[PDB]
């Protein structure tokens, strides 16, 4: 359960990173 | 202030790209799953019922210009021709017609295999005679060996033509 | 009979982690 | 009498479709009843009718067991696919016969292309399509009995 | 021994990321 | 001749390609019919025609040398449960189509299945079979449906002999190549003409052929023609044929009903078209 | 096989069908017309 | 009552159906010929509904299939007419159709808005005789065996991929029982559903363009 | 033996009457 | 190879047959 | 002049309703085409793998209290009871649960069958203890005859009720 | 901002609709792009994923071979059918439990005329409903997991 | 090019389907809980997909059904997911199916013009269930087989008919070769075919009357 | 057999299911209308 | 015991029909769990626990008449190709658990299925076994996918031995029915206490019942209860349990691809909504 | 074919029969 845990929050934490992170890289090169 | 044509198309590439990625993903295993589960994956004559042709008396039960089919290689049906000093002749002939895949019948009256399909015809060692049937019938070695029949891949030269075995 | 208990557990709470997540990035986005 | 509607030919929506090929179910006799409720059980009950005859009549074979060490002297596709057996059968070249059996298809896609050329319908107007059909037709019937035929009398059908 | 657990973890960012994804893409519920 | 068929592949004349072992022997090959009606109605006496053509003012080489005419076999194959009819039950006329031929089956049971000749030419150049269908609400194995009918039909003497040795109504080669040497003319007090034949120089050679007597030799004196040829033309004016067809054993109430629906079907098309004509008045009143 | 009676339906039909099919293109192209196109 | 008409008419606005159908007209130029095109079709529900049948008694496995077609002739109530029905209605279909192509050409019916319908045409006829020999072989008798032997052995003359198609066809590098599984498989899944949505098209293309014009 | 006769002339009538009646109901060609 | 040209003979006649039929009933009717 | 309402009704009725009748022509023999071939068209005991369970060492090798199922008929699966001084119960105790048709077990502690479906049971003879099942088990007549076990419809009365047998 | 569109309070047609009970796929944000092209292939892709990962973590099982002489103990239904099964073994009556089993399909039938009565679609403004609603989705459930239980705790769920 | 656009706009005015597309929105009491919906087609849409694949290895024959199931897992490539996947979404058909129920029924969308979407909603569930219940039993395994014998008894209960209802639905008086034959004609030609007319109206329905209104 | 893993998706997805149901009514009814209707 | 069961039933400890043939002998019932982990990586050792829980701090009856507490008993059925994990690969903390257990095979080959037992009650209220997962890719007759692991774990003495006498740790009957006339006290110098009774006069009556010692006797002096009844109370505190589980026996490959396309999905996801948001931008130029 | 061909003739001709009669059936009773 624990590992599971960390894994799991490291994932998306990780992927929630992508996300966020991309808005702005495409938001401050005017793409969005 | 308003993202410019050419700028959605590279939204339009990203997105519609990475799906497209999901897309063969999935496909991928789907269409190795169609093809079949190959066989080959890692010898002993058989009878039509699936009996090991015991040739002890097979030499007596059939005489001399008699020939008569055995599952040969990949099962395929396989002539073997009895001699007129009957043991064995070394080698079988491949039943299957080149053209499109009947199995041929030995004529002993004109002496020479006629596919009854389209109209191929062989020769009494295989080379091809007539068409639509591109090459000759394949071959292999028959032995006797543990008083079966055992054949095995034609693997040297085509001593009816020369160079290559058009088979393998 | 705990190989269930983790998934009637997280089925439903990581509904709300998704949700919560989804409203998130709305927020940092602006709506 | 019959029973009838002329083309309103002041209907700025029909002469618009009349005008691309395609106004004509817009004048004539009505398609209900007089067609749709009337003479199609009609059609459809002859049409089952004269199957069941011929199925009473004529019924299904059942033949020999399949076995893999004989092949039947005398094997004959379906009679839709004689013509194309029989091209199988006379060109010596394996590969070469089985793209005149695809070209039937693709052929046969390519004749609207084609003929758009003009734009007439009656054949009576169009001597050079008529005729290649005519010879076509003629030609598959010819190469299909060729088929019913000893291998070699079977192009020549067996008088010259 | 426990690829086997990333494993499972795999499931359940899907699940989380895709209803995250739902919201976010519609300005969801 | 049938019989030999019998004596050489018992349990049936033909094999799983549909050949018919007949054609091992009598290698040549002229057409053979057979025809039967389309439908036969349970338990009743029909006609089964076996035509064998050939031309009848001519003949061919007998066995010692001579010159005879010859004479017609053949073997049809009938599905299960047919058979010749009882000869109480062969109408008059019928009797004497048939002639007095006899039906032998081709094994103890298999009554659908019969050897028939040798004949004589030119009285059989078409054969007529009584036979009598069987009926499936008595025999409960046999059922109403369309069946296959096999034959094999034969005229003239063959090429080879039950015991593996050639005869003398073919043609023979000549063993190797040289030029030949001897044409003698033998006729031993019994077991006639034997020319007798050879060749020479090459390499060795000196093997003797003999060619039994009612073949012509047209290969002449001097000569060198190669390896196993020509020197005999062919004596063979006979050979064998094949056919097959389909027949129906037909139950009458599957018609009676066919025919009762068909009639309910026009009934219902009249009634329909009346219909329409009836509306296409109701009609004409709406136009003015 | 070859079913005889099958193939002499189809011929039968097809023969009959262009026959009528030309006929009805004639009784057309000698007729032509009616109701304005 | 409770007036029935009204209930669905208020709901789907059942009218605009009849009154899509009562609108249509048939033109004089519109003969016999035009109607064998709903025949081919009246043929293909014959099959429908008796293939279906014959799917409650057919066994698609080289052991049972010749036994299981036995069975359906002999012993069960009616089998030999809905399988002899199914044998002659699938003749019927191939011919009517090649009538049914006869007259489109030679009434011009595949020219100018109309060549879609045409195409797809093609496609049915492809399908239909995909039918034709897909069943052919089910009963697994001598001739519908060479039949597959034959037919699956065609495209291994295509060069690159052939072969690989071949071994599709007949699910290995030999007719055998994975052949008779995948006919069984082409022949009452796949080829229903993909000649139910090319008639679809056919259909719906028909509807909108109406039929051609006069000659 | 010849309702089996019979048989084949029911056809032919189905075959001719469809014909007949679908010209008739047709005013038809 | 007669049950053919029996075949042949008359799906090709009949349909004039019923043709002929046809246009009789309407001649007797008045179109 | 024009024909009236209920003239059309008349012609209606006559077209349309001599059409069902076509239909209903054609439906008829299709309906008998799905309702399967009767096996009782126009006895001996089985094993598992189909042996005719021959008496001899079927004495020798159960016990007694022993009850060990049988292919009865219509090739049902019967239990056949091994008596305490073993020779056959004169009658075998058709397995069929009553409910919805589970096969039985003989749970030897309570001495009672139980289904394992939904829970019926029954006593050491078949007479129904609990349910959903409705009525007891079936029965016959276990006979030695040629040594096989001969099995006949219990076409007297229900011994463990007195009247009807609600099966035959 | 999202992307709005207003009812066109003032269209005719749109009224005319908006007053059977349905005029309201004519305003809001647009379905193209903005959900069918962009937001499907979400939901399309994420449902198939999950079931793609479910089937790696936990594939399917196969079974003994069926055995005719053989019911195992511990034999269920699948899950969906747990409910139905539960009631077949809880009512004494075969024929009963039977007519219990088909009236779940009828009694759902019947839903929409019953409830007919007012047109509130907010549970909140109809509480009889919502009630009826919440008491068999609870007593379905209950059942439903009664099945998983040994026959005779299973009512009581095994407390009380 | 030669615009291919224009080339379907003269024929088949390609166009008023985008403008039908494009002239719907989707009001904003539409929320995520509007998709079980979608989410249950392509569920099925999974099934018809991998269900059809299977068709080219299973074996409906008692004597090779399990063992070709079998087949599929171990030897065929990629055959346990094929399979798992069918499984999984089998299941997640038959829930997000209810779920989708759980909110027309708190959303009132059942209500006034749209009862008979909802009727034929009911209908989906009873063959999706009836996919479920003949699928189970194809393995051939113990589950499985005991299953048909159970279910195929239930309709005896019913009095005048019944008996002859099970006979149809089992292929005899008892479970046994008819009844995996009849099982399988249901799974993979019977259902299919039904549930696409259905959804079809279903949908149909809908594209009619738009989404229900706002709570 | 019971598949757990299964049967505790069910339970937590229509458990969480009616939840947000019910309280997407909520949020409804108590904000009701805008745009009128 | 556990090797009574091999005794007895020699191909197999369970039945068609799952049940195991512990439970003809022992036939109380109390519950038995099985924990596995749901998944194993190939040639991995890993755990699986049986559990068998009684009241510890309880006693029952012994042969002769005492009172001796209890043993667990047990035969798990693992999947093909599984095993006791050889010990030099059975890590540290795992041996310990263990304990002194041995794991025997049901028969010679046989090595999926092991009995064990009779151990201490106290000590194994719950029984690790450290086993190892196969490897499909050197064994080529064992494949990854899930499959059943199947426990019957028993705890207490039996009530019916091999030979089919029964024990003392049941009850007893009374075989007829009738007035109870003796309670005797019997203890021969061996085969200790033997509680002899007997009915009587309804109707011949007098046949002897003997009742071994270790059982109470609650019917008492008097009485007439009827046909075998009561007369003894319940001894067996024991019982037999069974339970059923599944593994997964997991290939990395299959979870690595799996979490690789998960991944690409994700990813897919976000760059589709990314792409509407820049969608909702220009479109917002369009309403002014 | 000589007695087929008369059944046919007979079986048409009263077909052809049934049709012109009750055309006329029903024409002078005026449901036509
Ligand atoms: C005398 C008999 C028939 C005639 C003259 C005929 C003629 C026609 C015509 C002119 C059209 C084009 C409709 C239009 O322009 O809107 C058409 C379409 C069509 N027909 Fe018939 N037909 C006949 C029989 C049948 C039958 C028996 C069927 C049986 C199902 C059938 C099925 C169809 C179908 C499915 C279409 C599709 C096009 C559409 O829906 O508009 N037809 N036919
Ligand atoms: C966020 C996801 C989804 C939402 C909010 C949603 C919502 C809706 C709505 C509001 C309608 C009614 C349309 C109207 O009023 O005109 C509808 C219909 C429909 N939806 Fe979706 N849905 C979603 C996902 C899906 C998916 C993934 C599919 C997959 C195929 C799908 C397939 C359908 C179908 C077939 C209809 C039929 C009605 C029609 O054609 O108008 N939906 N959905
Ligand atoms: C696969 C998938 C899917 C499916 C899903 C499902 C199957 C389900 C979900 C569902 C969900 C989504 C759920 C939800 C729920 C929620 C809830 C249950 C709510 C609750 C809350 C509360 C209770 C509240 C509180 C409050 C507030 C907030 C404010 C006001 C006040 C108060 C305090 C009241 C989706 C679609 C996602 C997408 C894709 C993927």
């Amino acid at each position: 359960m624990i590992l599971g845990a960390v894994f799991y929050i490291v994932f998306i934490a990780l992927f929630f990173g992508i996300a966020v992170g991309i808005i702005f890289a495409i938001k401050s090169i005017k793409l969005i | 202030d308003v993202p410019d044509m050419g700028r959605r198309q590279f939204m339009n590439l990203l997105a519609f790209g990475t799906v497209t990625g999901v897309a063969l993903g999935a496909l991928y295993p789907l269409v190795k799953y169609f093809i079949p589960p190959s066989g080959g994956a890692v010898t002993t004559a058989k009878d039509k019922l699936g009996n090991n042709v015991k040739v002890s008396k097979f030499l007596e039960s059939h005489n001399a210009g008699d020939r008569v089919l055995v599952q040969g290689l990949k099962g395929d049906p396989t002539y073997i021709v009895v001699e007129s000093k009957e043991a064995i002749r070394d080698y079988g002939i491949n039943a299957v017609c080149t053209h499109l895949g009947c199995v041929v019948p030995w004529n002993a009256a004109e002496n020479k295999f006629k596919c009854p399909c389209h109209g191929s015809q062989y020769d009494e060692t295989g080379k091809v005679i007539r068409g639509p049937a591109p090459l000759s019938l394949a071959l292999c070695h028959a032995t006797v060996q543990d008083d079966n029949i055992v054949l095995t891949p034609w693997t040297e030269t085509d001593f009816r033509t020369g160079e290559k075995p058009w088979w393998v | 009979t705990e190989e269930m208990l983790y998934a009637a557990l997280l089925s439903f709470g990581l509904i709300f982690v998704g949700w919560g997540l989804g409203v998130l990035l709305l927020k940092i986005q602006g709506a | 009498m019959a029973t009838l509607k002329k083309p309103d030919l002041s209907d700025p929506k029909l002469r618009a479709k009349l005008a691309k090929g395609m106004g004509h179910n817009y004048y004539g006799e009505p398609a209900w009843p007089n067609d749709l409720l009337y003479v199609f059980p009609v059609v459809i009950m002859g049409t089952f009718a004269c199957i069941v005859a011929l199925s009473v009549l004529d019924p299904a074979m059942v033949g020999e067991p399949a076995d893999p060490f004989a092949t039947p002297l005398e094997i004959l596709p379906e009679w839709y696919l004689y013509p194309v057996f029989q091209i199988l059968r006379s060109v010596p070249n394996k590969l070469l016969g089985v793209l005149l059996m695809a070209s039937v298809p693709l052929g046969l896609i390519l004749v609207p292309f084609i003929e758009n050329v003009n734009k007439f319908q009656n054949p009576f107007r169009r001597p050079v399509a008529t005729t290649i059909f005519l010879f076509g037709t003629l030609v598959t019937i010819w190469l299909g009995i060729g088929a019913t035929f000893p291998l070699d009398k079977t192009l020549t059908l067996g008088l010259f | 021994m426990e690829i086997d657990v990333l494993g499972w973890v795999a499931l359940l960012v899907v699940f989380t990321w895709s209803i995250a994804m739902v919201v976010w893409g519609r300005n969801g519920l | 001749y049938p019989f030999w068929a019998q004596q050489t592949y018992p349990p049936t004349p033909r094999e799983p390609t549909g050949r018919i072992v007949c054609a091992n022997c009598h290698l040549a090959a002229k057409p053979a019919e057979v025809e039967v009606p389309q439908s036969v109605l349970p338990d009743t006496v029909f006609k089964a025609v076996v035509k064998i053509p050939y031309d009848t003012k001519l003949q061919q080489v007998a066995a010692d040398g001579s010159k005879v005419g010859l004479n017609v076999g053949a073997v049809l194959m009938l599905p299960e449960g047919f058979k010749i009819a009882p000869e109480e039950r062969i109408p008059e006329e019928l009797k004497k189509e048939v002639g007095d031929v006899y039906f032998q089956p081709y094994k103890e049971g298999q009554d659908n299945v019969l050897l028939v000749g040798p004949l004589p030419g030119e009285q059989y150049q078409e054969i007529v079979f009584p036979v009598l269908s069987p009926n499936p609400t008595t025999d409960k194995n046999i059922h109403f449906g369309k069946y296959a009918i096999h034959l094999g039909a034969n005229r003239g003497r063959g090429q080879i002999y039950p015991t593996g040795e050639k005869s003398n109504n073919n043609v023979f080669t000549a063993s190797a190549t040289g030029t030949i040497t001897k044409i003698a003319k033998e006729e031993d007090e019994y077991g006639n003409v034997k020319y007798q034949v050879s060749i020479q120089t090459d390499s060795g050679k000196t093997v003797v052929d003999t060619i039994p007597a009612g073949p012509e030799l047209i290969v002449s004196e001097g000569q060198a023609v190669k390896a196993g040829e020509a020197l005999t033309n062919n004596p063979n004016v006979g050979g064998f044929g094949q056919d097959d067809t389909e027949i129906v054993l037909q139950d009458p109430n599957r018609v009676k009903w066919m025919i009762a629906f068909i009639c309910l079907v026009m009934l219902a098309q009249l009634m329909l078209i009346l219909k329409k004509k009836q509306v296409e008045k109701v009609q004409a009143a709406e136009m003015n | 096989m070859v079913e005889p009676l099958l193939d002499g339906l189809v011929l039968g039909l097809v023969f009959a069908t262009l026959g009528g099919l030309f006929y009805a293109a004639y009784q057309q192209y000698k007729r032509p017309n009616e109701l304005g196109g | 009552m409770a007036n029935v008409y009204d209930w669905f008419q208020e709901r789907l606005e059942i009218q605009a159906l009849a009154d899509d159908v009562t609108s249509k007209y048939v033109p004089p130029h519109v003969n016999i010929f035009y109607c064998l095109g709903g025949i081919t079709l009246t043929c293909f529900l014959i099959q429908f509904a008796t293939g279906f049948a014959m799917t409650f008694y057919y066994k698609p496995t080289v052991t049972e299939a010749y036994a299981s077609v036995q069975y359906i002739m002999n012993e069960v109530s009616f089998g030999w007419l809905i399988r002899s029905i199914h044998r002659w209605s699938a003749s019927m279909m191939v011919l009517m159709m090649i009538l049914h192509v006869f007259r489109v050409y030679l009434t011009g019916g595949f020219k100018k808005p109309r060549e879609l319908t045409w195409i797809s045409g093609v496609i049915l006829a492809v399908i239909t005789v995909s039918f034709g020999v897909t069943g052919y072989s089910l009963p697994w008798d001598q001739v519908g065996y060479w039949a597959v032997k034959i037919v699956s052995g065609v495209p291994e003359a295509i060069p690159v991929v052939g072969v690989l198609i071949s071994d599709l066809l007949r699910g290995g590098s030999s007719v055998g029982q994975a052949t008779l599984t995948r006919y069984y498989s082409a022949h009452t899944f796949v080829l229903p559903w993909l000649i139910a949505v090319f008639m679809l098209l056919h259909f719906l293309m028909i509807r909108k363009q109406g039929i051609s014009g006069p000659l």
